[PDB]
């Protein structure tokens, strides 16, 4: 097994220069083995990914699915632990820059059929992964408008040579 | 029928990713002015529903406890009195239930 | 097809459909406030309406005392219908039953609501208030009602 | 009792060997230097210094001492402890993970007065930083840069605020 | 030139902005109280002359943000960008309060201000336009009012239906540039050295300062556009959602000078209202 991402959040960086942009802060916070399929913890995940904190929680909390209160859990803790321990000022000013859910240690079990035949059934157990960033959640990409999408072409245009000669 | 050939990931990734499969995000969240928590805009709120229900059973069991046993439900209204308050004319003649607590001031 | 269908298909069949609204109708009798699915207490909402209009015909009608009869499963609560509803109500002509929806159940996530009978004992419900009269929409329409008023 | 123990011991020599041993000690809280803090301070001060310190750079120095050293209590399998007041100036600066400053200035100095407690076991036992007491009418310490939220009681729904 | 007007006021905003904030260096440390409903007994440890209201709810939550307009401390109404000045009690005050009067007030004063900053900036250069006053006109009027004088050349021109929705053209783009509102409290003094070229600012000023027991003047910016406030307004202009410079009508005592009233309406995004509910509040507001 790996552990690399509770590793992540033991570097510590240089001090800035007073000439430098403040860096935000960076929290890596995860949950092991969870009894949920990863490929439904993905769901939620990529719901929750770059939306700010409190987003994150309002959806969660009204979200059906059993993977959306351990995720809210692990996302309070993150919150918890970012004021506690990695010096962020504000709760809210949060916002998630990486969900994503991975597959856990599993066991097999047997399935009895009609026939005396059998499937083996897997246990099903996943992990779940959030970085929080400091800073209010980036913008969405705004959709690419005709002018720009024009320009795009002309560049293309412009771009062609006379292939395949001096 | 059974399947002729593997599908590969690619294909997978387009079925379980497309929109329709995406968990839409909800804007009918609000907070609750009461509390603060967070409450769907048409949904009773969560934590001043179960303020109400935990209160809703103490009356419920101190009901029980003076009702004795089964069918014996009471024939006139129920007034609920808390402590330091006494009936009104209207509640004359009615069940009083006792509390044993000041009266929320949500209730009234 | 199910044009004009307005009875929901609950239970297990419409034997079962009655009997179970009539569970949970007896228990609204009982409790004055009930919670469960959404949809059982969509459909049994007509019928606690039917039973405080059937109490208000009053003891002596044989008719409404076998309507209660078969629908409260617990004897006690006729005397109840007849003596603590119905009376509460007389002033009213409908209405009698307030129903709103709580957050799905932690269980199922089923889509569930609390019924209850308006003017219970019971603690009131956190019930959704319109917006006050003070905010800046409902001033500037104040301000247009008074227009008009001036106009005529 | 020291004298004793050890014969060779100075109580007038030894503000000067306690002043050099908290000015080691704190460079190698700089220098994340643990195996040096272990020689220089007791096991009952290395966690109240380091603990809160992990992941985290500390730039310590310091400048100068104002009035100088001098022991003020000594007390005594046995351990003896002596009491030195230090009215110092020394710099601090303190930053995040990520290297942002969260306490002091790098090149203000401030002025201390602190009572830093040694103790030393009595065959291969050392003079070595033991505790720091804080007078009840010592001077509130430099305030932090960053704001702080302090929650109310987290009240359960049947539980009213008061 | 106007944009050496600008300017100029813009730096003595600046070095007024920088003088306030030096004068209390370091980090003094006040406590305010949170004594509203919600989330009742959460004391901050804040930044004095630093931290504001919005700091609080950042703290709190970002709901706070989005939906509180204003912050009573210690009873008093403040703006949620106003540095906070000693340890207090804060209430934050959104448009569903069960009195919004306060916040009311404070959205129909920033309403106004973003009117006056389209009026100055949108008419030609030859043209002279003199902001006179905002009056303090209730919302049952239906339409906050901008009172303004233009050159003598425009004295028998009317604005056109045109000519309005170029105005309100104006008022989404401030809208859209979702500016805050940027105050201070500054003196008499440095009030009337940045207004010394408009009477009718220097007036406005002197009463201010004949109000209020010290020479203290609530001075707005939105951005670039220096202005003196009635009181508290609202944090962003991106608050507005539907913004309408409903008509101009000239002022009976015409011999001084065309005292021109701008009327407009606007609503906020956490009050959206329908189109034809929207349309019905024109119509009164071009009254
Ligand atoms: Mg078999
Ligand atoms: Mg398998
Ligand atoms: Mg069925
Ligand atoms: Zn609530």
């Amino acid at each position: 097994i790996s552990r690399k991402w509770e590793k992540k959040n033991k570097i510590v960086y240089p001090p800035q220069l007073p000439g430098e942009p403040r860096r935000p802060a960076e929290i890596y916070h995860c949950r092991r083995q969870i009894k949920y399929s990863k490929d439904k913890m993905w769901y939620l995940a990529k719901l929750i990914r770059g939306m700010s904190i409190d987003q994150a929680l309002a959806q969660l909390e009204f979200n059906d699915k059993k993977g959306a209160k351990i995720i809210k859990e692990v996302l309070l803790e993150a919150q918890d632990m970012a004021v506690r321990d990695h010096n962020v000022e504000f709760r809210s000013n949060l916002y998630i820059a990486e969900s994503t859910s991975g597959r856990g240690q599993c066991l097999k079990r047997i399935r009895y059929h009609g026939r005396g035949r059998f499937g083996i059934m897997e246990k099903v157990y996943c992990h779940y992964f959030v970085k929080l960033v400091e800073g209010p959640p980036p913008p969405p990409e705004p959709p690419k408008t005709a002018v720009a999408h024009a320009k795009e072409y002309i560049q293309q245009l412009r771009s062609r040579t006379i292939v395949h000669t001096l | 029928a059974a399947p002729k050939n593997r599908r590969t990931i690619e294909v997978n990734r387009c079925r379980r990713r497309n929109p329709q499969k995406l968990i839409k995000v909800k804007n009918n969240i609000d907070v609750c002015p009461e509390c603060g928590h967070l409450k769907q805009k048409h949904v009773l709120c969560a934590y001043c529903y179960e303020k109400v229900c935990k209160e809703t059973a103490e009356i419920r069991r101190q009901i029980g406890k003076q009702e004795g046993g089964p069918f014996k439900a009471p024939t006139i209204e129920t007034v609920v009195l808390y402590t330091g308050e006494t009936p009104s004319e209207q509640d004359q003649g009615k069940r009083i239930i006792e509390r044993d607590r000041k009266r929320p001031s949500w209730f009234t | 097809i199910s044009h004009g269908r307005v009875f929901r298909r609950m239970g297990l069949g419409p034997e079962s459909r009655i009997h179970l609204l009539r569970n949970l109708l007896t228990g609204l009798v009982r409790h004055e406030r009930i919670e469960a699915p959404w949809a059982r207490v969509d459909e049994m909402r007509g019928y606690a309406e039917k039973l405080i209009d059937y109490g208000k015909l009053g003891d002596t009608n044989e008719r409404a005392m076998r309507m209660a009869d078969f629908w409260l499963t617990e004897k006690d609560l006729i005397p109840k219908l007849f003596q603590v509803l119905a009376p509460r109500y007389k002033d009213q002509t409908g209405g009698y039953t307030r129903m709103l929806q709580i957050p799905n159940r932690s269980l199922d996530r089923a889509k569930m609501a609390v019924i209850e009978y308006k003017g219970n004992c019971l603690p009131p419900l956190p019930l959704p208030r319109r917006d006050s009269h003070l905010t800046l929409l409902n001033q500037l329409l104040q301000g247009l009602r008074q227009d008009l008023r001036q106009s005529q | 009792r020291i004298k004793d123990y050890d014969a060779n011991f100075k109580i007038k020599d030894f503000p000067e060997k306690a002043k050099d041993i908290f000015i080691e000690a704190h460079l190698c809280l700089n220098n994340s230097d643990h195996d040096r803090l272990h020689t220089l301070v007791t096991e009952h001060c290395f966690p109240d210094m380091t603990w809160d310190i992990k992941y985290k750079t500390v730039r310590w120095s310091f400048v100068e001492s104002l009035e100088p050293s001098h022991v003020v209590q000594v007390r005594c399998n046995v351990y003896g402890q002596i009491t030195v007041r230090m009215h110092t100036r020394q710099t601090l600066a303190i930053y995040d993970r990520f290297g942002r400053l969260m306490y002091g200035q790098e090149d203000v100095p401030k002025d201390v007065l602190e009572y830093v407690v040694f103790e030393k076991q009595l065959p291969y036992g050392s003079w070595r930083m033991h505790t720091k007491i804080v007078p009840p009418w010592a001077p509130p310490k430099q305030p932090i840069l960053k704001t702080v939220m302090i929650p109310g009681p987290q009240l359960k729904p049947e539980e009213e605020y008061e | 030139s106007p944009t050496e007007l600008t300017e100029m006021r813009n730096d003595l905003f600046n070095k007024e902005k920088a003088r306030q904030l030096s004068l209390t260096p370091r980090t003094e440390k006040i406590e305010v109280k949170h004594v509203g409903k919600t989330d009742p007994g959460t004391v901050f440890v804040m930044n004095k002359n630093i931290s504001t209201p919005y700091s609080c709810a950042m703290h709190l939550s970002e709901w706070y943000c989005r939906k509180s307009i204003l912050a009573l401390v210690d009873g008093q109404p403040w703006d949620m960008y106003k540095p906070l000045t000693k340890s207090c009690e804060i209430k934050f005050l959104t448009f569903k309060d069960c009195d919004p009067g306060e916040v009311n007030k404070a959205y129909w004063r920033s309403c106004a201000m973003m009117m006056g900053c389209v009026i100055e900036r949108a008419f030609k250069d030859e043209y002279m336009v003199n902001l006179v006053r905002a009056p303090e006109v209730p919302v049952i009027s239906g339409a906050f009012c901008y009172d303004v004088v233009l050159d003598s050349k425009l004295d028998e021109w009317m604005p056109t239906k045109e000519n309005l929705r170029s105005f309100t053209k104006d008022a989404h783009a401030l809208i859209y540039k979702d500016l805050p509102f940027e105050t201070l409290e500054v003196e008499a003094k440095v009030a009337l050295e940045i207004f010394q070229h408009s009477k009718y600012k220097v007036d406005f000023i002197e009463e201010k300062a004949s109000q209020n027991p010290e020479r203290i003047v609530k001075l707005h910016r939105i951005g670039d556009f220096i202005d003196v406030s009635e009181g508290p307004l609202i944090p962003r202009t991106s608050i507005c959602f539907q913004y309408e410079v409903s008509a101009v009508h000239n002022l009976q005592p015409t011999q001084p000078s065309l005292i021109r009233r701008f009327q407009g309406v606007s609503l906020p995004v956490h009050l959206r209202a329908h189109f034809t509910i929207w349309d019905k509040l024109l119509e009164r507001s071009r009254k």
